[PDB]
RNA sequence: CUAGUCGAUAGAAUAAUGUAGGUAAGGGAAGUCGGCAAAUUAGAUCCGUAACUUCGGGAUAAGGAUUGGCUCUGAAGAUUG
RNA sequence: GUAACAGGCAAGGUGUUGUAAGUGGUUGAGCAGCUGCCAUACUGCGAUCCACUGAAGCUUAUCCUUUGCUUGAUGAUUCGA
C-alpha cells in the first residue's frame, strides 16, 4: 500500500487508504460466474452462497 | 470593510481636529439566544465543567449543532432530557442543579445560540457558544442566567461604542504553500538549478538532524489567530419599522443625513446584504466571507490615547464595492444620469398599456 | 460493419482524387464493403453511393477587389513598403527600358 | 532634526541611486542619491527617500563647482503615489531635491515647482521660497 | 471633500481616488485609474462618449 | 409522463470558466452532459450532432456564453439497457436569449 | 488550396517546487566574479554623419523626420499615325 | 418539508468595456454615369461623422436580490451501553 493514494470511500474498511482496481474487479467477476455457475450445476442454490475461501497467488512473470 | 471619514480628536499629533479616512469593517451579528447555564469548578488540575442545565425548547436552528446528518434524522434531541422541566423537578431535577453552581462552583459560564437564518446564507446550522459570565457575587450569576434562558440578548447591551474589542477567528486559508510565501524568505537567484524559491541551507552539519526552527513548506492560511484592540466604531441596529421603516444612522450620521443601510450598490461581494445589527470596528479582523468572528471583551487596560477617545464618524462610503463605486444611494444616480433606455423608457410602455387598461374597462 | 480501408483506397484511385475528397455512402456501408473489384467500383460510383466531394473555395474576390486599388494607389504608401526602391524596381530595368525608348 | 509632530510614514519612491532633478536655481541639474538620512537598515535592504527626506547627494551633470563632492539635498516631490492621511493619494510628475547645508537653509532662492506639503512642513525654510506648496 | 474628477466630469467622495501634481502647479483629481491612464494617453474627453463633456456636447 | 421534452437556456461561460482555453471547448461538450443529467435525471446523454456543430463553430478556444437547447428525453427503444431512458439535446437558433423563460411546453 | 494526418496512454483537479512563456508601481545595475539572463533598436523613403585611415573604408557611425485608412491629382510607355 | 426548502433558468441590482447590428441622415474629402434646356438631379460612388444610443456586449463560474417560470425525496455501508 505505498504509496496508494488515500480516499474517502476507505472509512468503511477503517484504513485510510484504497483505489479502485478495474481489471482487477472484472476478472473477479468473470471468476464468481464460473463458480456460481458450477454452484448451479449440482443444484446448490445460489442465493445461500458465501465467499468461503479466496486466495491469489504468482504466475511466472513474462 | 467599507471606508470611514471621520474627524479625529487627538492632543498634538498632525491630525487633530482634521479628517482622516480610516477602514472599517461590518460584522453582521443578529442577536444571540441564550440556552443555557454551565458551571465549572477548581480542580488541581484547572477548571472542570460539573453541571449543564439546558432550557427545555430551543430552535430547529439550534439543535442543529448536535447532528451531522438532520434531513435523515428523526429529529430526537433534546426530546427525552427537556421533560425534566415538566415533572416534579422541584424536589429533584432542576432546582438541585441550580443549588450546585451557587455553591460549588466558581465560575459560570452561559451557552448562547446565534441565530445564524436571519444572515442569509446556505448554512441554516448554528454556533453554539459558552460566554463567561463576569458580575459578582456567583448567586448573581446563577440567577442572571436562570432569568435569561430561552430568551434573546442583543449586541447592544454586551459592547458600546468606543470600546476596544477583540476578535478571535480563523484566518483565510492559502493551501499548501512553500517557503518563500509561508515565511517569505529571499529568493534564490536566477542561476538556481533545481530551484529557487526554497530555503538554501537546512542546517549545519552537526546537529545532524533538521529542527523545528528551520523554514520549511509549513501552512499558510487558516491558522487560528485571537488579535487585540479593534475599536468599535459604531454599533448597528438595522432592521425595520419601530413606526414605519426605519433604516437612518446604520450608514447616515449628522453630516449626511440620507438614511440608507451599511450595505453598498449591489451588495458585500461574496458577504451579503446586511440587515440585521452590527458591529463596525476598525480595520482588519482575520478570515474569509461569512467567518465567525466572535468578539471578546478586552483582557487588559486602555490608556493609550489612540485607545481612549470616543470619534464620531462623518460619513460613510455606501458606493459599490464590485467594482468602483461612484454614486452612493440607487437614487444618486438620478441625480447625474435620468433616463436610461431601462424602466425609465420601458415606463412609458408601462404608462400606455395601464392606459390600455385603462381603456380595457372602458 | 466491415472496414473500408479497401473499399476507400479503391476509390480515391478510380475518381483520381486521393481520399481525402472521397465520400463512401454511409447508410450503404453493408452494400458497399461487398465489392471488390473497381469494376464492381465503377458501378457504385455511376449510381450514386461513392462521391468525389468538391473543391474548397479558395475564393480570388478579394485579391482583386485589391489590385484594383493599388491602381488608384491605395495601399502603396511609406508603411506598405518593405522592399529597398531598387527591389521594388530595380533601377538597371529602369535605364534598360530608357534607353530602348529613346 | 526639526520635525514637528508626527511626520507618518509615506511611500519611498527613491532609492540609492535614483537621479532627481534639482529644483533649486543654483545650477546643479542633477542630483543623485548616496544615501538617505535616517536610516537603520536591515541586510540586502536598500535606502530610499521620501518626500522631505533629507538625503546625500552627488550632482552628476550640473555646474564644474557643485560636481564631484557629496552634498546634502531634501526631497520636495516624487513620483510614486503616496497616501496623505485624508484618503488622498498623491504623486507628481517628475521627482526633485534641492541642495541643503546641515542645518536646513537651502542653497539656492527658488523653487521652480510645486513643493509637496511634506517637504515643506519639516522645513520652514524651503516652506518659504516655495512657489505652490501642494 | 466632495471633488471633482478632471477626465470627465463626476464627482469624488472622499477616498475614492488619485491625484496628480503637474509641475506647471496645477493639481488634477481623478476618480479612476481609467480616468487617470485616460488623461496620460491624452484622449480628449470631448470626444470620449460616456463624459460629463461629450454630455454636454448635447 | 416520463416522456417530456423542456426548452431550457444554459449559460456555458459559467461552466467552461476556470478551465484554460484549447482546452474548452471539448470541455463545453462534457458541461452540457452534465446539464443534461441534472435536468432529466437520465445517465446516457445524446448530444444532437448540430449542436456539436455549433459548438465548434469558432474555434476549440471561443465558447458561446449561452446556448438555448432542447432536451428531449425518450425511452430507450432498444437495445434493453439498465437505462430505459435517456436524454436526446438538440440544438435550437433564437435571436436573443434575452427574456427568453425556460418552460416545458414542447409537444413537437 | 491539392494531396496527408489528428498517431504521440487517457480522464479528473489545478497545491508546493520546477521546465517553458508573459507582465509589473517607483528607482534603474544598487545585483554580480562579470549586465549572465532579460530588456531596448530593427523594414522603407528623405535628411545627416564625427575621430581616425593602408584613402579603399570608418558608416547602417552618431542624430533626426516620415509611414494607416479614404477620395483625388501629376509623371513614366506600346501599336496604330 | 408535496417544498420552512433547493438546484437550473429568468428578471432586477451592481459593475466593466465605451456607443451594437439595423435602417435613416444636409456629416463627408472629393470623383463620376447623367449632369440634362428647362425644372437644375440621383446616387450604384465614398474613410469618416450623426440620430435612434450611457447603446450593446459580458456580468458567478468562489457577486448581490427574489410573491417570476421550472424542477425534485424514490440510495449504499457499518454501528449499543
Amino acid at each position: 500500500n505505498g504509496g496508494v493514494g488515500r480516499c474517502a470511500q476507505a472509512k468503511q474498511w477503517k484504513t485510510t487508504q484504497g483505489r479502485w482496481p478495474k481489471k482487477s474487479a472484472e476478472f473477479l467477476l468473470q471468476l464468481l460466474r464460473n463458480a456460481e455457475a458450477n454452484a448451479d450445476c449440482k443444484g446448490l442454490d445460489a442465493d445461500r452462497l458465501v465467499v468461503h475461501h479466496i486466495q491469489v497467488n504468482r504466475a511466472q512473470c513474462l | 470593510m467599507t471606508h470611514i471619514v471621520r474627524e479625529a480628536d487627538r492632543p498634538g499629533s498632525k491630525i487633530n481636529k482634521k479628517e482622516v479616512v480610516e477602514a472599517v469593517t461590518v460584522l453582521e451579528t443578529p442577536p444571540m439566544i441564550v440556552v443555557g447555564a454551565v458551571g465549572y469548578i477548581e480542580t488541581p488540575f484547572g477548571l472542570r465543567a460539573l453541571v449543564n442545565v439546558w432550557a427545555q425548547h430551543l430552535s430547529e436552528e439550534c439543535r442543529r449543532r448536535f447532528y451531522k446528518n438532520w434531513y435523515k434524522s428523526k429529529k430526537k434531541a433534546f426530546t427525552k432530557a427537556s421533560k425534566k422541566w415538566t415533572d416534579d423537578l422541584g424536589k429533584k431535577s432542576i432546582e438541585n442543579d441550580f443549588r450546585k453552581m451557587l455553591r460549588y462552583c466558581k465560575v459560570i459560564r452561559v451557552i448562547a445560540h446565534s441565530q445564524i437564518r436571519l444572515i442569509k446564507q446556505r448554512q441554516k446550522k448554528a454556533h453554539v457558544m459558552e460566554i463567561q459570565l463576569n458580575g459578582g457575587s456567583i448567586e448573581d450569576k446563577v440567577k442572571w442566567a436562570r432569568e435569561h434562558l430561552e430568551k434573546p440578548i442583543q449586541v447592544s447591551n454586551v459592547f458600546g461604542q468606543d470600546e476596544m474589542i477583540d476578535c478571535v477567528g480563523v484566518t483565510k486559508g492559502k493551501g499548501f504553500k512553500g517557503v518563500t510565501s509561508r515565511w517569505h524568505t529571499k529568493k534564490l537567484p536566477r542561476k538556481t538549478h533545481k530551484g529557487l524559491r526554497k530555503v538554501a541551507c537546512i542546517g549545519a552539519w552537526h546537529p545532524s538532524r533538521v529542527s523545528t526552527t528551520v523554514a520549511r513548506a509549513g501552512q499558510k492560511g487558516y491558522h487560528h489567530r485571537t488579535e487585540i484592540n479593534k475599536k468599535i466604531y459604531r454599533i448597528g441596529a438595522g432592521i425595520h419599522t419601530k413606526d414605519g421603516k426605519v433604516i437612518k444612522n446604520n450608514a447616515s450620521t449628522e453630516y449626511d443625513l440620507t438614511d440608507k443601510s451599511i450595505t453598498p450598490m449591489g451588495g458585500f461581494p461574496h458577504y451579503g446584504e446586511v440587515n440585521n445589527d452590527f458591529v463596525m470596528i476598525k480595520g482588519c479582523c482575520i478570515g474569509s466571507k461569512k467567518r465567525i468572528i466572535t468578539l471578546r471583551k478586552s483582557l487588559l487596560k486602555h490608556t493609550k490615547r489612540s485607545a481612549l477617545e470616543q470619534i464620531k464618524l462623518k460619513f460613510i462610503d455606501t458606493s459599490s464595492k464590485m467594482g468602483h463605486g461612484r454614486f452612493q444611494t440607487p437614487a444618486d444616480k438620478l441625480a447625474f444620469m435620468g433616463p436610461l433606455k431601462k424602466d425609465r423608457l420601458k415606463e412609458e410602455a408601462a404608462a400606455t398599456t395601464a392606459a390600455a387598461a385603462a381603456a380595457t374597462t372602458t | 460493419m466491415s472496414s473500408l480501408k479497401l473499399q476507400k483506397r479503391l476509390a480515391a484511385s478510380v475518381l483520381r482524387c486521393g481520399k481525402k475528397k472521397v465520400w463512401l455512402d454511409p447508410n450503404e456501408i453493408n452494400e458497399i464493403a461487398n465489392t471488390n473489384s473497381r469494376q464492381n467500383i465503377r458501378k457504385l460510383i455511376k449510381d450514386g453511393l461513392i462521391i468525389k466531394k468538391p473543391v474548397v473555395v479558395h475564393s480570388r474576390y478579394r485579391v482583386r477587389k485589391n489590385t484594383e486599388a493599388r491602381r488608384k494607389g491605395r495601399h502603396c504608401g511609406f508603411g506598405k513598403r518593405k522592399g529597398t526602391a531598387n527591389a521594388r524596381m530595380p533601377t538597371k530595368l529602369l535605364w534598360m527600358q530608357r534607353q530602348r525608348v529613346l | 532634526g526639526g520635525t514637528a509632530g508626527g511626520k507618518f510614514r509615506i511611500s519611498l519612491g527613491l532609492p540609492v541611486g535614483a537621479v532627481m532633478n534639482c529644483a533649486d536655481n543654483t545650477g546643479a541639474k542633477n542630483l543623485y542619491v548616496i544615501a538617505v538620512h535616517g536610516i537603520r537598515g536591515r541586510l540586502n535592504r536598500l535606502p530610499a527617500a521620501g518626500v522631505g527626506d533629507m538625503f546625500v547627494a552627488t550632482v552628476k551633470k550640473g555646474k564644474p563647482e557643485l560636481r564631484k563632492k557629496v552634498m546634502p539635498a531634501v526631497v520636495i516631490r516624487q513620483r510614486k503615489p503616496f497616501r496623505r492621511r485624508d484618503g488622498v493619494f498623491i504623486y507628481f510628475e517628475d521627482n526633485a531635491g534641492v541642495i541643503v547645508n546641515n542645518k536646513g537653509e537651502m542653497k539656492g532662492s527658488a523653487i521652480t515647482g510645486p513643493v509637496a506639503k511634506e517637504c515643506a512642513d519639516l522645513w520652514p525654510r524651503i516652506a518659504s521660497n516655495a512657489s505652490s506648496i501642494a | 471633500k466632495i471633488g471633482l474628477c478632471a477626465f470627465s466630469g463626476y464627482k469624488i467622495y472622499p477616498g475614492h481616488g488619485k491625484t496628480m501634481v503637474k509641475i506647471d502647479g496645477k493639481s488634477f483629481t481623478f476618480l479612476d485609474k481609467k480616468c487617470e491612464r485616460s488623461y496620460l494617453m491624452k484622449r480628449n474627453p470631448r470626444k470620449v462618449t460616456w463624459t460629463v463633456l461629450y454630455r454636454r456636447k448635447h | 409522463n416520463e416522456v417530456v421534452t423542456r426548452e431550457c437556456t444554459i449559460h456555458l461561460a459559467k461552466r467552461v470558466h476556470n478551465i484554460g482555453f484549447k482546452k474548452r471547448a471539448p470541455r463545453a461538450i462534457k458541461e452540457i452532459r452534465k446539464f443534461a443529467e441534472r435536468e432529466m435525471g437520465t445517465t446516457d446523454v445524446r448530444i444532437d450532432t448540430r449542436l456539436n456543430k455549433h459548438i465548434w463553430s469558432k474555434g476549440i478556444r471561443s465558447t458561446p456564453f449561452r446556448i438555448r437547447v432542447r432536451l428531449a428525453r425518450r425511452r430507450n427503444d432498444d437495445e434493453d439497457s439498465p437505462n430505459k431512458l435517456y436524454t436526446y439535446v438538440t440544438y435550437v437558433p433564437v435571436s436573443t436569449f434575452k427574456n427568453l423563460q425556460t418552460e416545458n411546453v414542447e409537444s413537437s
